[PDB]
């Protein structure tokens, strides 16, 4: 989302959070 | 008598003495002679090398016990009965211990390596001692040595001597390759030496030793003659390459040197006569390059290389090549470049001073060193402390130890700046890696927080805008490191502290991320007050709230991050069950 | 971050394999097909099992923590937990 | 047949050689 | 379907964390058999090919960091056989800004010529590097203004700094720990050129660094090392880069430039020191260079030891700097040393006279290297600042040059020797250089020239025992 | 020939063992006792007919070459040929 609040392991969890949402529409 | 003897008539001395003077006296001599005297007891248990390095040691420290001052000079009759005894524990020790081997074909070496360490003891403790006590202590104007070391002169030099020619003995059957005439004349050099038994001087045998040593020359003679043979041979060999025959001649300089072999060799030593006369018209002719192609020390340093070239050269010549009568003109047309050298290096000395001396006065060189030269500026556009200084003070230190070096005396007013300069060299050296510390610092924060520390780096920079309104003194420069320093550390304690509380909201953060919502609501928002309340024990920990506006804005972005994502599985969770 | 770690292990010299397992035996990344993915996974998981027991056979207060297992086509690596274990692939060396 | 274990020791050897001169040396489980 | 277990195990911190490190043991594992395996032919030529040989390599300038940086430095490991070290200048213009007020170093693989096996920057200007005593962990290194300096060549790969350059990815490792932040003045107050990994005969880890100021000021440290570290940083020790696992820590003062010195004055007169090296043999034994033309002799814990200098063979002084020493790393208690004269010596550690000595070779010009080859135990290689390389071989000659090599119309900057295989193990002596042109490029020897014949390293010990 | 063989592999860096077994699950001679060599050479016989299987489950037209385990005590090291397999354990590096 936005650029200026970056913070990896958050950014980076939330990139895995998406992935379950996509996982969840997939199965 | 023996060393010891001297070394207990300190110890009497000092503890008997009867006055302060006597006893103090008495003390700092034997506190100086303790050093050596410890050694000496123990002389005979020493390794050869140990010894060695003894000579040296013992030539300083009786130099010092002559030369101090402080106190009634040292005794001038029994300092010449001390070195010579010195000589007749060195003469009983190289004695015993070169007696000791097998001293006919043990692997050379070993024998090589004891010989050279009893004639190094003999010919460095002769030098050395004329040197100390003729030269030095003559010249000591505060007490004046009187004389010229009798048994150290006559034995030092007999040890030389024997152990010159039995060095000579040796390396003489080492140059032999395996034939049956090497066998014949080995047992006939045995047999005449035998009983000679050599390292023990007896001076009423010195005459037979003489004769004996005519024999085995006579012997060798034409073992000699056969060698020259092969070893003419091998040098026509390498002929096409100064360097490898220069190399060549250096090496066999001891067999060169048997006259025979001398004159052996001699269309070799005439053709080495010819090409090192044309390299010095070739070393003319690069020093005449070097005339028309700091620079002038560098010119200094290559023409005192020079002089140490053809010094070399002339005294490879003056074994090698004395002898040939073609050396007379080479001797002097080398002389001639090596004082020609000498001529332009004293030259280019007394002008490098010039340029030197004149910058005494003139800041544009560097060397003025002043309160209004910028060791220390911030760089704001950068985030950055950055220190940088006058190149020329690390020339200034480079060329004043080299020029010494090479052999020189430096112009008081000169030394007098270069020591500052090597305490401001240093110094400036340490305030480098603490803005270095700072610098690498403003990386170890992150991005939101960075407001919050905005305090730290200005307290940081304040000691920069006091300080500027410090070359004075080094030890106002070694509190001043020690001042940046400890604000580098508060910055850095401070910031390795936030950043935890900073990571601690992450955990939090990502363990509220964790969760779907609907059936964990409740503590879901009671981690989310404990997140706030957490926060708000950093801002009890002092700081305003205009940073914390900063810092909350990038948290509630986090949080929002993650409510919603747990909003978006909470909507399919009504599509997909 | 870990994607990104994946797909750098995906590109590396001679390596096609990336798969990530539960302890129920079961799949969570892939760069493979799902019935593949489910192979690996499945066969390590009861080797794991096999694994760590007898090591506990050996030494009961010694406990399992890397597995590595060469084969002529390829060597399979094994990085395993109580609750999860990482599988990855790689051409021989 | 203990020559078949000689040419086993042999083969095996050389790959031990490798294998435990790496895990030796490797940082892996630092 | 998706299963209900699913959800915690994909999303939990600590899982994620698992493959973080689970990943960079894989990442490890992967280069570690590129190191097992990989060969030198991946470049035949991109180059002059040399006098010496028939193929060369090239460390790709194409590299973006590379591509306006000149080169000054080689280092080498013994033990780990194959990483090569190189050393970058700052760009004068025209690439990231992040990078241009930073140096780099390149640590390199002689089988990995695509780039650095890792890049590390730096906030000093650097001129020493030395690779760890054993299992290859650290980087260790000297700079322009006194820091010695740590990196870890294991730590993730993103707890330092990275950037997408162009289309492909590099990071550049901040170092670990740094000497910059001891807060008493204990550091090095000069610059520095030797930082040498003493062997050994304070826990978790030992092995020891000696690093040498030019001003005869010698520092001795200690490895040691955290459990695991706050990925905030330390807090205690501030030194420590965030997260870091190791730091230094000091336990040696001596005043070598004081305590040998050929003394006349204080701050001058004291001998400017240009190297340590420790004898492999015992690293209690360490001898040291200096301007003066002496090679002085030294002992750690015990007070004396002799012969107390290495001369050279000419009585007095001569004073022309020594520029570089090696010990045989085969271990006799021998080593080269060679003046910026162009004179070189050869010496066993029980005689202070040389056991050889030469002048005459290099035109009297600055010799710039000399080393023992690590594949032949007699095999010398010398290097001057006229772009020549020569060897020399003391079981065929002691004369001078067996072998000249004149470069041009490139000069050359740097010069360095590949490692420590046995012969039946593929022995390699390869010469890495670098032109000021700027870029780093590897020449191989012929391997009949490269490996030795029959007992070699003996029939040295047979030439300094013959005379 | 073969004890010489032995005493080569017992001398390696950090390492304290050696077993090997045959193919009918039968140990040789160890530096270790027999217990220790009954219970070894038994426990890792059945894990390693659990881990030929598993590569030839993965594909029947591969086969397995070497295998590790590494423990909280130390690592272990497998590898097997068509009438014997070896056993080796290193000390933590």
């Amino acid at each position: 989302r936005d650029p200026q609040y970056a913070e990896n392991e958050v950014d980076e969890m939330r990139i895995q959070k998406d992935l379950e949402l996509e996982q969840y529409k997939r199965s | 008598l023996t060393p010891s003897d001297e070394f207990q008539f300190w110890i009497e001395q000092a503890h008997r003495g009867n006055k302060q003077i006597s006893k103090e006296r008495a003390n700092y001599f034997k506190e100086l002679f303790e050093t050596i005297a410890r050694e000496f007891y123990n002389l005979d248990s020493l390794s050869l090398l140990e010894v060695v390095d003894l000579v040296e040691t013992t030539q300083d420290v009786v130099d010092d016990v002559w030369r101090q001052t402080e106190h009634d000079h040292y005794p001038e009759s029994r300092m010449l009965h001390l070195l010579d005894i010195i000589g007749g524990s060195f003469g009983r020790f190289v004695q015993k211990k070169l007696g000791t081997l097998n001293l006919w074909e043990d692997p050379y070496y070993l024998v090589k390596e004891s010989l050279k360490a009893g004639i190094s003891i003999c010919e460095q403790w002769v030098i050395v001692c004329n040197h100390l006590t003729g030269q030095v202590w003559q010249r000591y104007v505060p007490h004046p040595w009187k004389n010229e070391p009798e048994t150290l002169d006559k034995l030092g030099k007999r040890l030389e001597e024997v152990l010159a020619i039995r060095t000579i003995h040796e390396k003489f059957l080492y140059f032999l390759p395996a034939s049956e005439e090497k066998i014949i004349c080995l047992t006939r050099v045995f047999e005449p030496f035998t009983g000679l038994n050599p390292v023990q001087y007896n001076p009423y045998t010195e005459p037979l030793w003489k004769a004996a040593v005519s024999q085995y020359e006579k012997i060798i003679a034409p073992a000699e003659q056969k060698i020259a043979g092969k070893l003419k041979n091998y040098i026509s060999e390498i002929q096409d390459s100064p360097q490898q025959l220069l190399q060549a001649f250096l090496k066999y300089k001891e067999l060169v040197k048997r006259p025979t072999i001398s004159k052996e060799l001699m269309l070799e030593r005439e053709t080495l006569l010819a090409r090192l006369v044309d390299s010095i018209k070739d070393f003319r002719l690069d020093f005449e390059n070097r005339c028309r192609g700091s620079e002038v020390v560098n010119s200094i340093v290559w023409v005192r290389q020079l002089e140490l070239k053809v010094d070399d050269t002339i005294k490879i010549a003056e074994a090698l090549l004395s002898d040939l009568p073609g050396f007379r003109c080479f001797h002097q047309s080398a002389k001639d470049l090596l004082d020609q050298l000498k001529l332009y290096e004293q030259e280019q000395f007394d002008d490098w001073s010039r340029d030197i001396q004149s910058g005494l006065s003139d800041s544009r060189s560097g060397l003025c060193i002043e309160a209004s030269s910028r060791i220390m500026e911030l760089d704001s556009n950068d985030g950055l402390l950055k220190v940088h200084y006058s190149d020329r003070l690390v020339i200034l230190l480079r060329e004043v130890r080299q020029l010494s070096a090479l052999g020189f005396v430096i112009p008081a007013k000169i030394q007098q700046v270069a020591n500052i300069a090597q305490k401001f060299c240093k110094q400036a050296i340490i305030l480098k890696q603490v803005a270095h510390f700072y610098n690498s610092i403003d990386q170890q924060m992150i991005q939101s927080q960075r407001p919050m520390m905005l305090q730290s780096a200005l307290a940081f920079e304040q000691i920069i805008k006091n300080s500027k309104a410090t070359w004075d003194n080094p030890k106002e420069l070694e509190g001043y490191i020690q001042k940046l320093q400890n604000a580098a550390e508060r910055l850095a304690t401070e910031n390795r502290k936030l950043r935890k509380w900073h990571t601690t909201f992450c955990e939090k953060v990502v363990v509220l991320m964790n969760i779907d919502l609907l059936r964990q609501q409740q503590r879901w928002k009671d981690g989310l007050q404990e997140l706030r309340t957490g926060l708000a024990t950093v801002e009890a920990q002092g700081f305003q709230a205009s940073d914390m506006h900063a810092w909350k804005q990038h948290w509630n972005h986090q949080l929002y991050k993650a409510l919603e994502h747990q909003y978006q599985m909470g909507l399919e969770a009504l599509n997909e069950n | 971050e870990v994607e990104e770690t994946l797909k750098r292990l995906q590109s590396q010299k001679g390596v096609q394999g990336i798969i990530v397992v539960n302890t129920e035996g079961i799949p969570i990344k892939s760069t493979m097909d799902n019935p593949t993915t489910t192979q690996y996974a499945s066969l390590m998981h009861s080797f794991i099992l096999k694994a760590r027991s007898t090591v506990r056979d050996i030494d009961p207060q010694n406990d399992l923590t890397f597995l590595r297992i060469r084969s002529k086509k390829n060597e399979i690596m094994v990085a395993p937990d109580k609750d999860y274990f990482l599988i990855v692939i790689q051409n021989p060396t | 047949d203990i020559p078949r274990l000689a040419a086993f020791l042999r083969r095996v050897e050389a790959m031990v050689i490798r294998e435990l001169n790496k895990n030796w040396q490797s940082h892996a489980f630092d | 379907t998706s299963d209900a277990v699913v959800m915690p195990k994909i999303d939990t911190p600590r899982l994620c964390s698992f493959l973080r490190a689970a990943c960079q043991v894989m990442a490890v594992l992967l280069e570690e058999d590129r190191l097992a395996a990989e060969p030198s032919w991946n470049l035949r030529a991109q180059d002059r090919a040399l006098y010496f040989s028939d193929s060369s390599s090239q460390l790709n300038t194409s590299l973006p960091f590379l591509q306006n940086r000149k080169v000054s430095s080689l280092h080498t490991s013994r033990v780990q056989r194959q990483m090569v070290v190189s050393v970058h200048d700052l760009p004068e213009k025209s690439f990231v800004p992040l990078l241009d007020s930073k140096y780099v170093l390149c640590v390199w693989d002689i089988w990995q010529p695509s780039g650095p096996q890792k890049v590390l920057i730096c906030e000093s200007q650097v001129t020493c590097c030395c690779l760890s005593p054993l299992k290859a962990f650290l980087l260790f290194a000297g700079t322009a203004h006194g820091s010695v300096v740590v990196w870890d060549l294991r730590e993730d790969s993103r707890l330092h700094y990275s950037v997408t350059l162009s289309d492909g990815f590099w990071t550049f490792r901040t170092a670990t720990f740094s000497t910059d932040g001891i807060l008493t003045s204990v550091n090095h107050r000069s610059p520095l050129q030797a930082v040498e990994p003493i062997s050994t005969s304070m826990s978790g880890l030992s092995f020891h660094i000696a690093s040498l100021d030019e001003s005869g000021v010698l520092n001795v440290w200690v490895v040691v090392e955290l459990p695991k570290a706050d990925i905030a940083g330390s807090i205690s020790d501030l030194g420590l880069m965030p997260g870091g696992r190791v730091k230094l820590v000091h336990s040696a003062l001596i005043q070598l430039g004081d305590s040998l010195s050929h003394k006349g004055n204080e701050f001058w007169g004291t001998t400017q020191t240009l190297n340590v090296k420790f004898l492999p043999s015992d690293p209690n034994h360490f001898i040291i260079g200096t301007d003066m033309g002496l090679i002085s002799h030294g002992t750690r814990q015990d007070l004396r030891v002799a012969p107390k200098l290495f001369k050279p063979q000419q009585h007095g002084i001569r004073p022309v700097k020594v520029n570089v020493i090696d010990f045989s790393p085969f271990g006799e208690p021998i080593f080269l040393a060679g003046c910026s004269d162009g004179s070189i010596r050869l010496h066993q550690l029980s005689s202070a006279f040389p056991l050889l000595q030469w002048d005459s070779s290099t035109d009297s010009h600055a010799v710039t290297g000399l080393q023992w080859s690590p594949t032949r135990p007699a095999v010398f290689l010398v290097q001057d600042d006229t772009s020549n390389i020569y060897i020399w071989d003391l079981l065929q000659s002691d004369l001078g040059p067996v072998a000249k090599q004149q470069v041009s119309p490139n000069r050359l900057v740097a010069m360095a020797a590949v490692g420590e295989p046995e012969k039946a193990g593929g022995s390699f002596l390869a010469l890495v250089l670098a032109r000021a042109s700027g870029s780093i490029d590897i020449q191989h020897l012929k391997r009949r020239w490269a490996a030795p014949e029959v007992d070699e390293c003996n029939r040295l010990r047979l030439l300094l025992q013959e005379a």
